[PDB]
């Protein structure tokens, strides 16, 4: 709702942050 | 056995054949004709040939063979050398 | 640290694929 | 209703899906559409593959870039003993914990997949060798493959031309090519090789930092220029080797001397290397032999026109085949497709019984599953070959400006071309398939004796003339001597051509009835294939049924009923018919080497010899046997060693089956259903106002024949992928 | 062509010879002399699909026309909807 | 005698061959028929199979490895009707199949209206055109090169 030229703002940070941390782990777990 | 120096000793029969025209008559290549630049619709698709050009030296340059061939090739390459030899030159025969 | 080399594969093989998925959808409009 | 896809206008418009998909596949056909002239076309295909070579070392790169920090290698040059390489890297999330499971192989940590590719016997057979000495790759290679694009752009940017006319001279080019490129392609090499790489392969190191101190011998390049060159081939190599730490090494660059080594077969050190060199005078010799402006040599007619063997007094011209070849861009890409299809193979057909590398066959896979990415391709090619000699005859192509001309008259006299290719076939046909039924009747019937089975004659023939010294047998005129050579002896045919039987990697496999038939049905392939492609080219143009099938020549795919009834007779649905046996000739030839190596490996060839004379037992015995292997590799009790080919395999069977769809069934039905199925949304709630922006439809009438294929293939060319590897691994053999 | 597909003959008679396609062939328009003069190969072509229904009957003695036409429309395929 | 071994005077893979494998053709003690008259393995089947014994004629015959017999056919040493005996007959048999096909075909295209007369046939396999074949001493030979089907009907 500022909508407002964006999107691209949310493709690189939502989806930076949906698969940074959401791979790499401290300590495995393994595949 | 082999003649090894048989055949470079004839290679070199033809290239010399090549030592040529950079020397006879005008400049360079008998001056760029038409390489670049693009000579219009005959470089178009063509141009030229000639059967009626494979005499000039046929005669003459066809002694450039026996030059470094004879006297400097078997028989101990330019042996009549000095001309400053110090900063070493020598040059030694091998043979 | 310890261990954490994975982020060429999402990046590639999932977040590469995003971008043109979306982006490309520029052959219906941009 | 608006306006898109910048090239094509008919295309851009059409407010279906069609839209889509062929925008997606006319990109690459420049020569007429929309954006063009031939001197945009010409430009538009230059600085296109300038985006190639360029694509090409960001291949290479990263070929040597998953290896170089693990991907064994200051390991498998201590010694590589046949247990599993390394490529690279296996990463997926879906994995089980049997990533521990081989996968997960050996020396290396986290799991990968080994080099089946030659690369890791070629970067280390060019010495090329420790693990701090090594890491480059990449950063050379790239740091190329991108000037590979620079040009790209530089010679796209008008004012420092990117030359339009310059492109139909020839003579200029290869006469400046096959010289300037080959030659000193070759030279150079022969440059590397020799200085760094002999060294590091029979001798020592070399060291980044000298390179002038470093030097073959004691007293420089001695005489050479001396004419006396000889002398390199004396105490050159030995055989009491240990191969790359010299003791037994000695130090005299070429030879053709001492041959075959248990502890490595592939081609002496030196050898190819007096061989790159040695040929790269020829083609120097070669390049300079036509025009380039200073007035010596060719010019490239004139030596066509009336030159001609047999013609003469023959009534039967030679007019501009160069304006035509020259002014076609397709007879260029095509005569260009072929002598490398040809030679794709003889590269490939070469690599074995020839490989040149240390620790290479003896391998036995990776020798396997590379005889046959240069077997598919290769007849991928020649197709392709024949497919745009096809469309010379439509898009260019001149009746009038090549008649009486020998390019014609293969036009004309062309109802026998296709016939007296036809007529082979036919032969080679029912004649394969009654040896071979007859061959399958007789066992299962009780008796193995009455088998039909003739020796290979003029095979084993040809080799009883070379060295395979089997068991005697004189010949009229060598008997295995008296005459001998005479004329030829202690030079040349040393050692080497002289691998005899060598049940193990005699070069020449010893040939038998077994071998007498796929021999003929490998003939039989191309020929059926090619009566095609010559059928499928030698009228493109048109016949009786289409008698004016052109303007668009190549894939028009389909006509109206009627007349006979009209189908997939365009030159390129005969392509696309063809493509089958370019898809099963390339197919009982590879087949065949393996089976045949497999058995000649660990275990026997009585195998391949009275079980291959038939044909159950081409699927019992290979096809049936070794497969084993893999698929109780998902078995229900775990993930055992392969789990990827097996899983390939039936991706394998799938992506196939999956064609047939595309391929019976036909645009007709599936539009229809999708004429009620597009009257849902548009009437269920939820899902209305919604709109598509591109219409429903159907494929394409020619689409789907490509399509199904395209998928008839890689499900096919994914199985054998899959099939060998999948059982060249374990083996046995 | 954007609807071109060769039909043509030499008779261009339309009597028990061919009739059949939808719309696209509002023909008879006879040329000064040519037996039952009637002639040509269409009228305006930018209407209909891409039958060869064209031919099928009544000569075309050559070709016979088909889809040819490529730059191809949706009221050109039953389907834009 | 060429690649593989020698013919029948000795091949001991061959002998092998013969033995086991069929006579196992026994593998049936007995399986009764101590005089009954019919179950015909027993009687043939093998003995016309194997009375074929260390003669089945004697053939030459190359045999290879496991014995089977291979045919090289190169004329010479024993091995030259393996081909062309039965070469130049198959020949000769087909040729007078289709010179009598250039026959109950060119004999009709005439007369009053000739246009399926095929569907049914005149003279059944031509009989009458017949022999034609073994009526070919030379004939196309010489006849189809010059004349008739000559280079004028070309
Ligand atoms: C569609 C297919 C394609 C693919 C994917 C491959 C892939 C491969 N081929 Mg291959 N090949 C193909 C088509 C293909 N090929 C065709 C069509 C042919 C026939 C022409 C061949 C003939 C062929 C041969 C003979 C060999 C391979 C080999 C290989 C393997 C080696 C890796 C490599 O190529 O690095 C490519 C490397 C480069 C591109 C860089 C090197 C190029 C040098 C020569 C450039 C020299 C320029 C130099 C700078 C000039 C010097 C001038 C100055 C310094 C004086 C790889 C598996 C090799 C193999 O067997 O592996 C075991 C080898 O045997 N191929
Ligand atoms: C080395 C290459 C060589 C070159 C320089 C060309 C160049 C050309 N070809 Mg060509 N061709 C070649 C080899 C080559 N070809 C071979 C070997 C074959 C068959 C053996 C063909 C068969 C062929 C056909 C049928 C046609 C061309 C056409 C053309 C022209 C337009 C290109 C095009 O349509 O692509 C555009 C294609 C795409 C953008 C991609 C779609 C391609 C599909 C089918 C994918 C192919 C399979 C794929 C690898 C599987 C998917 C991957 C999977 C792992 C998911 C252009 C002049 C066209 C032409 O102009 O002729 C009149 C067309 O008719 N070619
Ligand atoms: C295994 C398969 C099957 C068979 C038997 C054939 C056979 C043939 N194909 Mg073919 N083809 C196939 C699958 C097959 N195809 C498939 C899947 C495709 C791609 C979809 C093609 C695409 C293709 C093309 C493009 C062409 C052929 C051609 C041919 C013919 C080439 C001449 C030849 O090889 O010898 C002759 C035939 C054989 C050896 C097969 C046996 C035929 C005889 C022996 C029948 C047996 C008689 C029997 C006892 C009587 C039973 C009948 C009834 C009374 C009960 C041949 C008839 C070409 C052609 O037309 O040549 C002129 C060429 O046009 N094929
Ligand atoms: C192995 C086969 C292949 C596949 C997958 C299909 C699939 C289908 N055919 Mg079919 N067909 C085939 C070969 C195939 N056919 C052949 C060879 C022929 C003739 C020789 C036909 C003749 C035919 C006819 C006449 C009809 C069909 C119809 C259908 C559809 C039936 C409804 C359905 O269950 O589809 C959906 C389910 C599948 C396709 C199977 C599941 C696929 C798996 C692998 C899941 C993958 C999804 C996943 C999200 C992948 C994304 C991952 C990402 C990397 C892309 C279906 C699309 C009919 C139809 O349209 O009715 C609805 C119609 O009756 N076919
Ligand atoms: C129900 C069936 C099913 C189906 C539909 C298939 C289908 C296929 N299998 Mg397959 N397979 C099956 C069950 C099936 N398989 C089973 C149960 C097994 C045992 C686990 C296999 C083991 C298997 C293997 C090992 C291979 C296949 C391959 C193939 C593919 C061959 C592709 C082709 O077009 O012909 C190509 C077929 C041939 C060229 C001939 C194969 C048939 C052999 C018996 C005869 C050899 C030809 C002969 C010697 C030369 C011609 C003689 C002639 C001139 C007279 C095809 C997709 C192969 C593949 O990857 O395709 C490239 C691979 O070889 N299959
Ligand atoms: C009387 C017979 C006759 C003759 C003289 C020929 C002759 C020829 N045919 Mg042919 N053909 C015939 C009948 C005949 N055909 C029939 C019935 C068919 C089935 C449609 C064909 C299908 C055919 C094909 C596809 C091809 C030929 C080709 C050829 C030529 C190559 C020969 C070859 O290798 O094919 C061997 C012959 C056959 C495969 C034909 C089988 C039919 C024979 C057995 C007919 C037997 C007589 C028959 C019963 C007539 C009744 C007798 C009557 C007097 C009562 C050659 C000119 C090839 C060509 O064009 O190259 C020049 C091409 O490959 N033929
Ligand atoms: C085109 C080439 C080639 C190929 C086929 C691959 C393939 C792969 N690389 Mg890779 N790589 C390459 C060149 C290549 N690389 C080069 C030149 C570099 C040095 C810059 C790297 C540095 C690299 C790293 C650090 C990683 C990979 C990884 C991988 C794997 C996952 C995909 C990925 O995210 O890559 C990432 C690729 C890059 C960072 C290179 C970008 C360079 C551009 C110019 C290439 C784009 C070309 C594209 C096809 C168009 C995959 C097997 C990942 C892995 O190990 O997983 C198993 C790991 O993340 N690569
Ligand atoms: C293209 C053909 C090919 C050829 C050249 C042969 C040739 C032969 N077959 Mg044969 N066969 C074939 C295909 C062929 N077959 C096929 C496809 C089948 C499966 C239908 C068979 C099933 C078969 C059987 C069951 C037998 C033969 C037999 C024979 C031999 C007997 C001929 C004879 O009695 O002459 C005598 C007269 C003159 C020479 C005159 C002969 C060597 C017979 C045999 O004795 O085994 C070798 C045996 O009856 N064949
Ligand atoms: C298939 C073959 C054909 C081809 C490509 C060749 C090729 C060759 N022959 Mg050759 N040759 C042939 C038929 C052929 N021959 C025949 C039919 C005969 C019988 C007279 C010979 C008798 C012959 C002799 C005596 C020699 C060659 C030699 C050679 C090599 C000459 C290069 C050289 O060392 O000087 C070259 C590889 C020479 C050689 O280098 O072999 C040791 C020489 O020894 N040939
Ligand atoms: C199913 C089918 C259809 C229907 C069309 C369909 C089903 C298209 C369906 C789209 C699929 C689901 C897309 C999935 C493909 C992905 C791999 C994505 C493609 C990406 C590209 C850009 C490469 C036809 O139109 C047709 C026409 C002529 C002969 C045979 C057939 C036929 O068999
Ligand atoms: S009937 Fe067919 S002119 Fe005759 S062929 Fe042309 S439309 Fe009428
Ligand atoms: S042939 Fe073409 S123009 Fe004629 S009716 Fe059919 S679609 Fe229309």
């Amino acid at each position: 709702t500022k909508r407002g030229l964006l999107l691209k703002f949310l493709i690189l940070g939502g989806g930076s942050l949906l698969t940074y941390v959401s791979a790499n782990a401290p300590q495995d777990v393994l595949p | 056995p082999s003649l090894v120096i048989s055949l470079s000793t004839g290679l070199s029969l033809f290239l010399g054949r090549f030592v040529f025209f950079n020397f006879q008559r005008e400049n360079m290549a008998k001056q760029v004709p038409e390489q670049n630049g693009m000579s219009h619709f005959e470089a178009g698709d063509t141009r030229a040939k000639e059967y009626v050009s494979l005499l000039k030296s046929n005669d003459p340059v066809g002694f450039n063979i026996v030059d470094v061939l004879a006297w400097g090739s078997i028989g101990h390459i330019v042996a009549y050398y000095i001309l400053a030899t110090a900063s070493n030159g020598y040059d030694p025969s091998f043979f | 640290m310890i261990n954490l080399p994975s982020l060429f594969v999402p990046l590639v093989g999932l977040l590469f694929p995003a971008v043109a998925m979306a982006s490309l959808f520029l052959h219906v409009e941009k | 209703a608006l306006r898109i896809p910048r090239f094509s206008q008919g295309i851009a418009q059409d407010p279906t899906t069609r839209r889509i998909w062929f925008g997606i596949a006319t990109a690459h056909d420049f020569e007429s559409h929309d954006d063009i002239t031939e001197g945009r076309l010409y430009q538009n295909i230059f600085a296109s593959h300038f985006g190639q070579l360029a694509i090409i070392f960001l291949w290479t790169s990263g070929n040597l870039f998953h290896v170089a920090w693990q991907g064994n290698f200051e390991a498998w040059v201590q010694d590589p003993f046949h247990v599993r390489p390394i490529a690279h890297a296996i990463w997926d999330p879906h994995f089980g914990q049997p990533a521990v499971e081989a996968f997960t192989r050996g020396g290396a940590l986290g799991p990968v997949n080994n080099a089946y590719s030659g690369v890791y016997q070629w970067w280390y057979t060019i010495g090329l060798r420790t693990n701090e000495d090594l890491y480059t790759g990449a950063i050379f290679l790239l740091f190329l493959s991108f000037i590979s694009l620079l040009a790209g752009w530089l010679h796209l940017q008008p004012k420092w031309k990117p030359s339009v006319s310059w492109f139909k001279n020839a003579e200029s080019r290869l006469n400046h090519h096959l010289s300037g490129l080959f030659g000193v392609s070759s030279l150079a090499w022969a440059g590397h090789l020799v200085h760094v790489a002999i060294p590091g392969s029979r001798g020592e190191y070399v060291r980044w930092n000298n390179f002038l101190d470093v030097l073959p011998y004691p007293q420089g390049l001695g005489p050479l220029l001396t004419g006396q060159w000889n002398l390199y081939a004396q105490n050159p190599s030995s055989s009491n080797h240990l191969f790359g730490t010299t003791q037994g090494a000695g130090t005299a660059i070429l030879t053709i001397l001492g041959g075959f080594h248990p502890q490595t077969q592939s081609l002496w050190l030196t050898d190819v290397a007096h061989h790159h060199l040695a040929i790269a005078f020829l083609f120097l010799i070669g390049g300079l032999m036509y025009r380039t402006n200073f007035g010596i040599g060719h010019s490239i007619k004139y030596i066509l026109e009336a030159h001609i063997p047999p013609g003469g007094r023959l009534g039967r011209g030679h007019k501009g085949l160069y304006d035509t070849i020259n002014n076609s861009i397709h007879f260029q890409l095509g005569l260009a497709l072929a002598s490398l299809g040809v030679i794709t193979s003889l590269v490939a057909q070469h690599m074995y019984s020839l490989p040149a590398y240390a620790f290479i066959a003896q391998d036995f896979t990776t020798q396997a599953a590379l005889y046959t990415h240069h077997q598919y391709i290769a007849g991928f090619i020649m197709t392709g070959a024949f497919a745009h000699g096809p469309i010379f005859f439509i898009r260019d192509y001149n009746p009038e400006q090549n008649a009486d001309n020998v390019l014609a008259r293969m036009l004309e006299h062309k109802e026998a071309i296709i016939s007296h290719l036809s007529w082979a076939s036919l032969f080679l046909g029912f004649h394969t398939l009654g040896l071979y039924v007859h061959n399958d009747v007789m066992l299962a019937f009780g008796t193995p004796e009455k088998q039909i089975l003739i020796e290979p004659i003029f095979a084993q023939w040809i080799q009883s003339a070379h060295g395979k010294t089997t068991y005697g047998f004189d010949i009229p005129l060598s008997s295995t001597n008296g005459p001998a050579l005479n004329a030829g002896r202690n030079i040349w045919l040393p050692g080497w051509l002289n691998a005899i039987n060598e049940n193990s990697n005699s070069l020449f496999l010893t040939i038998g009835p077994g071998d007498f038939l796929v021999h003929h049905a490998i003939a039989l392939g191309l020929h059926t294939t090619t009566l095609i492609l010559v059928k499928g080219a030698l009228d493109a143009r048109g016949s009786k049924l289409m008698p004016d099938k052109k303007d668009f020549g190549y894939s028009f795919p389909c006509d109206g009923p009627g007349r006979g009834g009209t189908c997939d007779i365009s030159a390129w649905d005969d392509f696309y018919l063809a493509v089958f046996w370019m898809l099963n000739t390339i197919g009982w030839v590879t087949f065949y080497w393996h089976w045949k190596h497999i058995t000649l490996w660990r275990g026997n060839v009585s195998q391949f010899n009275e079980s291959s004379t038939y044909l159950m037992g081409w699927l019992r015995d290979y096809l049936w046997l070794n497969s084993s292997q893999l698929i109780n590799g998902i078995t229900p009790l775990v993930c055992n060693s392969l789990s990827v080919w097996a899983w390939m395999f039936l991706f394998g069977h799938l992506v196939w089956a999956t064609g047939f769809m595309f391929l019976i069934s036909w645009r007709g039905y599936w539009q229809e259903l999708i004429e009620t199925l597009a009257w849902a949304h548009e009437r269920t709630p939820l899902a209305n106002l919604i709109r598509w922006r591109d219409k429903p439809v159907a494929l394409s009438i020619v689409q789907a024949r490509l399509v199904g294929l395209v998928h008839f293939s890689v499900g096919y060319i994914f199985t054998y992928a899959a099939f060998l590897i999948a059982s060249t691994s374990g083996k046995f053999g | 062509m954007s609807h071109s597909v060769k039909i043509y003959d030499t008779c261009i008679g339309c009597t028990q010879c061919v009739r059949a396609c939808p719309t696209d062939v509002l023909e008879m328009i006879p040329w000064g002399g040519c037996k039952a003069k009637q002639i040509a190969s269409a009228p305006r072509t930018e209407d209909c699909v891409g039958c060869k229904r064209c031919e099928s009957a009544c000569p075309t003695d050559f070709l016979s026309v088909r889809v040819y036409l490529w730059h191809e429309t949706t009221r050109s395929m039953g389907l834009a909807y | 005698d060429i690649a593989g071994l020698t013919p029948c005077k000795e091949s001991k893979q061959f002998a092998k061959r013969e033995k086991q494998a069929l006579k196992k053709l026994q593998a049936s003690l007995k399986l009764y028929a101590d005089d009954s008259a019919p179950a015909l393995a027993i009687k043939a089947t093998m003995e016309k199979t194997k009375k074929r014994f260390d003669n089945y004629g004697k053939y030459g015959l190359l045999c290879g490895s496991d014995g089977l017999p291979h045919l090289i056919v190169s004329g010479d040493q024993r091995h030259w009707g393996e081909f062309i005996t039965p070469g130049i007959l198959f020949l000769y048999i087909a040729g007078w199949i289709g010179w009598v096909g250039r026959s109950y075909l060119i004999a009709i295209r005439d007369e009053k209206k000739p246009t399926q007369k095929e569907i049914i046939i005149d003279v059944p396999l031509a009989s009458s055109l017949l022999f034609r074949g073994f009526s070919w001493p030379v004939a196309a030979y010489r006849e189809l090169l010059n004349g008739e089907l000559v280079d004028n009907n070309f």
